[PDB]
């Protein structure tokens, strides 16, 4: 939604554009569009989903 | 200056005009042809036009 993805060599992230402040990867801070063939250049990883965990 | 790869600086100015970056990479290849394409006319215009 805001920030740009970056990887630290093993783990990636979202931080904003002009000030680094990595975050983890959640549902709340990115939004989904289409399957992920289309895109080039897409890479795999784990987005976290809080309501899992809390299994409220 | 801090370097970043092209597409993505495009999806930012896009962002910027209001239409979301999805718009973007889905549409890469064929925006990349009508940017070559106007490229490409601009100068058969200013040698054509007196
Ligand atoms: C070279 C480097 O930055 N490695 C870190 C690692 O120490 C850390 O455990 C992981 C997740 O926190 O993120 C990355
Ligand atoms: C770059 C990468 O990881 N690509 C994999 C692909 O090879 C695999 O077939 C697919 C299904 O899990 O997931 C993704």
């Amino acid at each position: 939604r805001e920030g740009v993805f970056v990887s630290n060599g093993t783990h990636w992230f979202v931080t904003q554009r002009n000030f680094y402040e990595p975050q983890i990867i959640t549902t709340d801070n990115t939004f989904v569009s289409g399957n992920c063939d289309v895109v080039i250049g897409i890479v795999n990883n784990t987005v976290y989903d809080p309501l899992q965990p809390e299994l409220d | 200056a801090l370097q970043i790869p092209f597409p993505m600086q495009m999806a930012y100015r896009f962002n910027g005009i209001g239409v979301t970056q999805n718009v973007l990479y889905e549409n890469q290849k064929l925006i990349a042809n009508q940017f070559n394409s106007a490229i490409g006319k601009i100068q058969d215009s200013l040698s054509s036009t007196p």
